[PDB]
Formats: structure tokens, C-alpha cells, sequence
């Protein structure tokens, strides 16, 4: 790189002679040397020309070895690469300045390519542009990324295969929303009764609900089952979400009537029913939004995270200062720091149920500065949240799009070579490069 | 460099400059691995199944154990084969057959090879199909190409059983012509 | 497209022969054949430049036709077209590497006039490049 | 469930509150009283926000979307009469030419 | 100990926070119920919260918050104003209404 200042310190080594008074200095290295000429560079008919001591600045490239002597014609004294002129100019300016630019305008394949061809490589591009490379090269990226048990295991993961698997995905995502209703209505308290105590629908007519429930566990454990054999890696599909999904749906039954009222406290059976709606997430295999929803909430659990921290930094600090604020009044329900957690959840929210309101100025300042801050310190996971939820739903279409318009291009290269095997067999019933061709495919017909 | 391989091979300089102008336009300096090899090959043969010929040649053209092919590979290959003598066709095409290099063809050896070049012709073949007749192809080459009556064939057993024959002569004379 | 290893191909074709116990290998296909050449493009004055085996690839496009021979001078020794420079570029380059690009900084219907123009469709316009090639158009179309 | 005077008497019973809490209405009719009601109140009302959060920019974005486009169709209408007009006046004055 | 400019440690932030988290407790035993009114120990009480912004040097997220809190006062000012504005407003007319 730096070859026009050797002179210059070969001038500056007459500081060493008068001090080499040891005997002897090194001979000279003169060798035979030739100036500097304009080399000519015929790139696409367009002409580029350089010294070329310029070029021999990186001898490990097509351009600086002796590679390129292979493009040059002794009759035209010239280099010709057949190659595009828009991007040799950006290999060319490398070499003189030492640095290599990304013009914004070119396709990242065709620049890639020509890379590739000359020689260089992409880790050498400059930090002027080079997050902008990154930035396409990614996007580039990602735009351009049995009979009984695999044909099952095919039938679950993709439910349009079949009709047969498009009635069985139509009937597990039936006894689902029943035994949802089911567990719903088994509340609501209904039925006078005149003659005796006011009951739910749900312990009134017991058996007819035990029906029920038990046809729908029983459906949930037999498809999981045969999810399970048809998983091919057993052992992949437990450690899945969606397992334990379906084994913390099932199991509140299980083991619900392995220990009934035989030995029953009414403080334990209520976790039971609670964790009983836990099969309402089985819909994820039903609606791909609820799986986009999980994946976003993956996606940017870092942000979540703050969430939750800055906010009980901001409830903690609130309710102090609200509680010293308000603690002595007439009726004061602040009656302690973590009791005032709840007026300030429900005043950062901007919910503001009202059965706790301040009565002094003091409390009314600091509810004033608590909801707007509530209000700011909730304001940051949303964009963000938001902005994800979209970008992967968008994500997916054109994934799917794309995934599509694949085999488009397949069945065009295939009717392709159909129509070449075609000219074969046309021209066997009786263009200067075909000819050769076919003579191989000929002579390959000795084969019988 | 150029003149190394002028000096290296039988071809003139403007031959070298359009095979290597042709072969790194089909692969630039990612020279080649065993499958770009085979789908390179695939081009030239649709209508059936190249992918084992051209795996059984790749290693007969890469001279040193390399998983990659280089230029000097192509075309030190490529003169051997379209400029050397008929005794040197002779013996790449023997080193081709012979698989593990010993100097000696055994029958599975050849068959391999044979149901390789067979798999080519592709699904259907306008005359029928089977398995023994490949069997019977390798029953008359090694009918026709041994001394030994050992079931094996050797360089010399191979080299001097297949220079008498006629047709087959006229045949390796097919390199020479259009180049 | 692929016509530079059809020599490797024949050479390839030596294992066959030995095996060619079959008595009679087909004569070779032998014909006149002469040279690449340089081939002068003279686009509105900017000159480009290529080999005609280059052009020769997709004989169903103007260029690796005969109708190119429309626009040939016999006195001059090149073809002129009267036809925008910047965008011939791609179509070379479609000639070259077997890629069609579309140059984001362009007209879109500039660019389908010159793709009408020379036989080329916007069918195979590369995946590179091929989103935003349908996002102009879509534009352009629901603009106009 | 079980409290002095609870209004949450069944699940349907507590669908109101629960669509008072998820838009941040709050009316104060139907309140928690214990720790486990308190703290899941607080999480249905961010939850609420967060589920209400995701049509909206869509909503808006469409809304903005289709009112700019209509401007711009209305006034690309307007400039095609223009250039009609522009056409024939031209023929017009090859017409008078002659 | 540590600190190279030991001045501009001193008009740091974090000292700032730090000194006033420790001295509510110090100022607060110096004056101990040997002499005490109880309107005004509850202020030391409530400058002991102060203590969790030490968390500061712990997340970015909230260094980041303090950062950002920063850069736009131009228009938290305006926040203010405005806000004091229009509840002045609003309070003249409902009090006269009302």
C-alpha cells in the first residue's frame, strides 16, 4: 500500500550511515525495474485504466495476481472481463484509496457475485458503509430462507392435507369450546328450587356435567396419545409448549378423582377448577394469531422485563409516599405500604375504581403525579410490542408467498428440461451446439 | 500461473485462456466441491440419473485427495484424456474402474461402475430392464478383457486385452477431433 | 447456458467406450465451427461489448436471435440501438450471469418498455430482487 | 368467591367486572377485596391493554391510508382532463396548420 | 477512594442519590426523641425510599429512562404549561358551573 514514500525513506537512512561505524553496509538490491505504464481494463466495453502499480497493491486478488492473465489479448494490448461495469468501478476504487464502498443502489446478489468473482471479500468493506451492507445482506437472507405414522404425523402438523384431517382438526376444536362452555355455565346459579337450598347449575345436576367433562378428558388424552405416537422424536415433542399445555389441561381431572371427597378440603379443589381453563390455550393450534402473540411475547421478553421492574420500582416509591401522605385521616383506609400498592396499581392504570381516594393536599399532589407517571411508564412496551406483532404477521405472509412462487419456478425449470429431452427425441426423427449434445446422448445409447 | 500450465499440458494458450474464461464462469474461485460436480453434470443429462457417475469420476479427477478440484486438476485431466495416447486414455480409464487403486478389478468393482453408467439411460428404456443384464454387460467385458480367467482384470490384463480389439479403437480416436 | 464443459463432457464420455463392447460408436457430429469474437452493442453511443456465444444463450429474446440482424451496420461493423443505455445494462447482465436485476433507482415503466422491447419477461426477474420489482408495479398500476 | 356480601355470585357474574378492568373503565361497582383478587385485577388491566393495543394501529394506519388515497385519485382525475386537453389542442393546431 | 477527579465525582448524580439515601438516617439519629415532634420524622421516612434509585447502577433500561427524561425537557416543559393551563381553565369553568 504505501510505495511512494520507500524513496523518502531511503533518503531518511542517511541518518545511520555516519553512526554504522560497524565495517560494513549491505550491498544494494538494484534489480532490473520498469516504469509505471496506463494498463487498460476492457470491462464490458467500457474502459477502465489504472497504473498498474496501483493493482499491485493486493496480490492475493484476481486483479493483483497473475490470474488476469488469462482476460488479457496480446493483439489489443487490453484486459477484457465480461463482466458488469457498474461494479468493477467500486473493486477499482479499493484498490486505489485501500477501502471498499457499497454503492446503495445495487442489488446485494450482483455485488456478492462480483465479489466473489474478483477475488475480495465482504469483511473488508468499509465502516463507512457498512452496516447498511449487513442490513441487506440480512433482509436478502431471510427474503431468500410412514404410511401410517409419518403420514399421520404429516396429517397433524399441516390439518389441510386431507378432508379426513380437515374433520378431525374441525372436531378437536369442538369438544374444546364445549368443555369450556361447560365449565362456565357449571356456575351460574340457577333453578329456584322451592323446596330446598339455592344451588349452581353445575352440583345440581352433577352426573350430567361428570358426562360431560369425562367424554372431553377423554378426547383430549387420546388425541395426545396418538400426538404421541406420531411424533417422531418423542422426546423433542414433551419438552414442546404445547405438551405441557395439554398435560396441565388434562391432569386437574386425573388428579382430581384419584383424590375425591373421600378426603377433601374445600381450600384445595378450587385450584383444581381454576387450572381446569387452562385447555382454553389448546386453541393455539387452531388460530395462527394466538401463536403469533406467544411468539412476540418471546420475541421481546427483554422488554417485558423493564416492564415489570420499573414498574414496581414506580408502585413501591408511590405507595410510600401516598401512605405517609394519607396515613392519618378519619376513616384512612392507607392503612399500611403494601395496602396502598392497590390505589396506586389502579390510579397508574388510569382504572380508578374510587374506594380509595386521597383526602389531603398532599395525597391529591402525588395521586396527580402518580397516574401521569403510570401513564408514561406503561407507554414504553406498547410500540414496541406492537411494532413486533405486526412485523411477524407480515413475516409470515411473505413467507408463505414466497414458499409459494418456489414452485412456480421448479415447474418452469422442469418443463424446461422436458422440452430439451423432447428436441432430443425430435431430432432422433430426423444448432451448432446441440449437435454435440445430442451426438453424446448418441453415443450413450449404446447402453440397450 | 498460465505458462506453467502451458508447459504443463498439450494445449496452446488461447485453448487454456477459454476453458478457464468458461470455468470460472460457472464457478468463480469456490473452484468446486463433489456436489456442484454432479450438478454441473446434471445439465448435460436430463432424461435420467447422473449423480453416481459423476461421484465415481470426481475422485478420478481430483489427483491429489483434496475435497475440491481445481483448475490444474480440470485441465491436467482434461489433456490426458483429449491429447495424451491411446495407452494413456487406457490407463485413466482403468484407474477409473479400479476403485480402491490396487491394480486389480474384482466383480463388484466393475459393477458398481456399470450399474452407475446404467442408472444414467434413466426410467424407461425402450428396450426392457433388469438387473442380471447389467450382471451379463460385466459377464462380457470380463469375458472379453481377461487372461488371468482368475475374475480379475489388471492394468496389463486390461491394457493389452483392449488395444486388439477394432471398434473399440475407432472409438478412443473420437477425442482427437473437435477439441 | 451450460456450454463450456460440453468438452469436459465428451472427455467424461471415455469411461463409456471400453464398455462399448455394443460393436458401433455413433460418428462424431463434426460441422464448420468458427471462433468467439467480440460483438459491438452501439446503444445510443455508449458501446458495449461481449462474446456472441454470450448473446447465444436464450434464442428466444431479441438478441439471441436473428432479429437482431435488423440493427446491424455492414459498413460500421455494429449494431446500434436507439434505445436507452442504462437499462440495456441489466438485460446484458441477464445475458451474462442468467439473473435479470431491476435497479431500484428506476423508472418502473421505463424498465417494462425496455424489457417489452427486447423479448424479455418480468416473469424472470430474479428472487434477489423481485419483491420490490412487484411493489413499483403494484404503485405504478394502482397510480395510474 | 367466598366474602362478606360478594358480587362476583358466578362467571358470568364476573364477566362484567373483567370488561370494566380489560378497557380501564373502572366503574367501582364490582371491586376485590382479597389479595388474590386484588393482585389479578392488576394483571387483567394491563392485560386488557395490551390485547386492546394490537387493532388499533391497523385501524389507523388503514383509515389515513385509504383517505390519502382517494385525495390523490381525485386529483389524478382532476390532471387527466388537462392532458386530454393538452392532446387536442395539439390536433387541433396540425388540423389548422393544414 | 476511586475516583480520579474526585470534584467531578461530587457533581455526579449517582453521589447525589447516594448522599441523600445515607444522611436520612444519619440526621436521623443525630436528633433522636431526645427532641421530637412527630410532623417531622415522617419526612425521613419518606427520603428513605429514595434508596431504590441506587437500582441505577444495575439496569440500562434505567439509566437509558433518565437519559431519554433528559434529552426531551423542552418538551416536558411545555407538559407542564400546557397542563397548567388547561386545568386552570377547566376548574374556572366547573366551579362557576357547578
Amino acid at each position: 500500500g504505501v510505495a511512494a514514500w520507500l524513496p523518502f525513506a531511503r533518503a531518511a537512512a542517511i541518518g545511520w550511515m555516519p553512526v554504522a561505524n560497524c565495517p560494513m553496509p549491505l550491498a544494494p538490491a538494484d534489480k532490473n525495474k520498469r516504469q509505471d505504464e496506463l494498463i487498460v481494463l476492457n470491462v464490458s466495453g467500457r474502459r477502465f485504466q489504472t497504473w498498474r502499480t496501483t493493482l499491485e497493491r493486493y496480490p492475493d486478488t484476481l486483479l493483483g495476481s497473475t490470474e488476469k492473465e488469462f482476460f488479457f489479448n496480446e493483439d489489443t494490448k487490453e484486459y477484457f472481463f465480461d463482466r458488469d461495469p457498474e461494479v468493477f468501478r467500486c473493486v477499482l476504487n479499493f484498490y486505489r484509496t485501500g477501502k471498499l464502498h457499497y454503492p446503495r443502489y445495487e442489488c446485494i446478489s450482483a455485488y456478492d457475485d462480483e465479489l466473489a468473482f474478483y477475488g475480495i471479500l465482504p469483511e473488508i468493506i468499509g465502516d463507512c458503509c457498512y452496516e447498511e451492507y449487513k442490513d441487506r445482506k440480512r433482509e436478502n437472507a431471510e427474503r431468500l430462507m410412514l404410511s401410517f405414522r409419518q403420514t399421520m404425523w404429516r396429517a397433524f402438523e399441516n390439518p389441510h392435507t386431507s378432508t379426513l384431517a380437515l374433520v378431525f382438526y374441525y372436531v378437536t376444536g369442538f369438544f374444546i369450546a364445549v368443555s369450556v362452555i361447560t365449565n362456565v355455565v357449571e356456575t351460574v346459579p340457577c333453578g329456584t328450587v322451592p323446596g330446598s337450598k339455592e344451588l349452581p347449575c353445575g352440583e345440581r345436576y352433577s352426573v350430567a356435567f361428570f358426562c360431560l367433562d369425562t367424554a372431553c378428558v377423554m378426547i383430549f388424552t387420546v388425541e395426545y396419545l396418538l400426538r404421541l405416537f406420531a411424533a417422531p422424536s418423542r422426546y423433542r415433542f414433551i419438552r414442546s409448549v404445547m405438551s405441557i399445555i395439554d398435560v396441565v389441561a388434562i391432569m386437574p381431572y386425573y388428579i382430581g378423582l384419584v383424590m375425591t371427597n373421600n378426603e377433601d378440603v374445600s381450600g384445595a379443589f378450587v385450584t383444581l377448577r381454576v387450572f381446569r381453563v387452562f385447555r382454553i390455550f389448546k386453541f393455539s393450534r387452531h388460530s395462527q394469531g394466538l401463536r403469533i402473540l406467544g411468539y412476540t411475547l418471546k420475541s421481546c421478553a427483554s422488554e417485558l422485563g423493564f416492564l415489570l421492574f420499573s414498574l414496581t420500582m414506580a408502585i413501591i416509591i408511590f405507595a410510600t409516599v401516598m401512605f405517609y401522605a394519607e396515613k392519618g385521616s378519619s376513616a384512612s383506609k392507607f392503612t399500611s405500604i403494601p395496602a396502598s400498592f392497590w390505589y396506586t396499581i389502579v390510579t397508574m392504570t388510569t382504572l380508578g375504581y374510587g374506594d380509595m381516594v386521597p383526602k389531603t393536599i398532599a395525597g391529591k399532589i402525588f395521586g396527580s403525579i402518580c397516574s401521569l407517571s403510570g401513564v408514561l411508564v406503561i407507554a414504553l412496551p406498547v410500540p414496541v410490542i406492537v411494532s413486533n406483532f405486526s412485523r411477524i404477521y407480515h413475516q409470515n405472509q411473505r413467507a408463505d408467498k414466497r414458499r409459494a412462487q418456489k414452485k412456480a419456478r421448479l415447474a418452469r425449470i422442469r418443463v424446461a428440461k422436458t422440452g430439451s429431452s423432447n428436441a432430443y427425441l425430435h431430432s432422433k426423427r430426423n444448432s451448432l451446439i446441440e449437435s454435440q449434445h445430442h451426438h453424446l446422448l448418441h453415443c450413450l445409447e449404446k447402453t440397450t | 500461473g498460465l505458462e506453467q500450465l502451458q508447459e504443463q499440458t498439450k494445449f496452446t494458450r488461447k485453448e487454456l485462456q477459454v476453458l478457464y474464461r468458461g470455468f470460472k464462469n460457472e464457478c468463480p474461485s469456490g473452484i468446486v466441491n463433489e456436489e456442484n460436480f454432479k450438478q454441473i453434470y446434471s445439465q448435460f443429462f436430463p432424461q435420467g440419473d447422473s449423480s453416481t457417475y459423476a461421484t465415481f469420476l470426481f475422485n478420478a479427477f481430483d489427483t491429489n485427495h483434496d475435497g475440491s478440484v481445481s483448475f490444474e486438476d480440470f485441465v491436467a485431466g482434461l489433456s490426458v484424456i483429449l491429447r495424451g495416447t491411446v495407452d494413456d486414455r487406457l490407463n485413466w480409464a482403468f484407474n477409473l474402474y479400479d476403485l480402491n487403486k490396487d491394480g486389480c478389478i474384482t466383480k463388484e468393482e466393475m459393477l458398481d461402475i456399470m450399474k452407475s453408467i446404467y442408472d444414467m439411460m434413466g426410467k424407461y428404456t425402450y428396450p426392457a430392464l433388469r438387473e442380471e443384464a447389467p450382471r451379463e454387460h460385466v459377464e462380457s467385458f470380463f469375458q472379453k478383457m481377461d487372461r488371468n480367467k482368475d475374475g480379475v482384470v489388471t492394468i496389463e490384463e486390461f491394457i493389452e486385452s483392449c488395444q486388439k480389439d477394432e471398434n473399440i479403437m475407432r472409438s478412443m480416436q473420437l477425442f482427437d477431433n473437435v477439441i
